[PDB]
């Protein structure tokens, strides 16, 4: 559970930063 | 863009790099301007919420870790991203103020693109310390493979086995995960084939030791043939584990440390 912790806490960052590059398909 | 070293690094960052790739190259075709400032009040909240997790867990991982190249490398990277959660939440005040800002909707095309690299760099740091822990384990087995040479007794044999088997299990386990993570087919084939050859010689090693440890209880015995055999096996298993060790080294080798 702990060795991943960094991976999952940083898969988050990537996806919420993906929702942001979203609005540029206008 | 950059170099995604694992399948899991690629899996995380890739999309949002394939995002900024199309969301960039298509802007010669004439893609017109527009916006959604309100839905930027939030995305930068959890983008500064998870850039707060990565930093957080990145703080337990910096303090709780014994690796030295980790501390001499990871905390810095907390900075790379720190400015990405800054030049984007900043693009927040260049698409709010002037909702026609050609520089603003281009400070998201960089701020975020810098949010990534701080993460691509954060992950390589950690993944490289993993590869070190694997190499240390394989060096542990190389050394213990060596004491086999000093086992003369039946309960020496039982202790040796009792101890070895679990290092083999820990090594195969790790050599298995790690391979199930490599992007080049050739490195994978090498790790897997060598790890397989060492699993196959293990029982052959212990066999010859038993014929040594018990044929040393029937005087006028064909002993030497057992030692010789013992030795070849260790020579082969050692060549193998060194092959493994090297390919891991090739794949994960240091930049800010030696």
């Amino acid at each position: 559970y702990t060795k991943k912790e960094l991976i999952e806490s940083a898969r988050k960052v990537s996806e919420k930063v993906s929702h942001v590059l979203a609005a540029l398909q206008a | 863009m950059p170099v995604f070293h694992t399948r899991t690094i690629e899996s995380i960052l890739e999309p949002v790099a394939q995002q900024i790739s199309h969301l960039v190259i298509m802007h010669e075709e004439g893609e017109v301007d527009g916006k959604a400032i309100p839905d930027l009040t939030a995305p930068v909240a959890a983008v500064q919420a998870a850039v707060s997790n990565l930093v957080r867990v990145g703080k337990e991982t910096v303090q709780t870790t014994e690796d030295q190249i980790l501390k001499r490398d990871m905390p810095p990277a907390f900075i790379k991203v720190e400015n990405a959660c800054t030049k984007l939440v900043q693009a927040a005040q260049m698409l709010q103020s002037d909702p026609y800002s050609v520089p603003a909707r281009d400070y998201l095309i960089d701020g975020s693109r810098g949010i990534l690299s701080g993460t691509s760099d954060l992950l390589l740091t950690f993944d490289e310390a993993e590869v070190r822990k694997i190499i240390r384990v394989c060096k542990g087995i190389l050394e213990y493979l060596t004491v086999a040479e000093v086992v003369e007794t039946m309960e020496d044999l039982v202790t040796y086995t009792k101890n070895l088997g679990p290092g083999m299990t820990k090594m195969a386990k790790m050599i298995d995960e790690r391979q199930q993570e490599l992007t080049h087919q050739e490195h994978r084939v090498m790790l897997v084939n060598s790890m397989n050859t060492v699993k196959e010689l293990l029982p052959v090693l212990i066999s010859a030791m038993k014929i040594f440890v018990t044929t040393k209880n029937s005087k006028n015995q064909g002993i030497e043939e057992a030692l010789k055999n013992r030795n070849f096996t260790v020579e082969k298993m050692s060549a193998e584990i060194n092959e493994i060790i090297r390919v891991l080294q090739l794949t994960s080798w240091d930049e800010d440390a030696w």
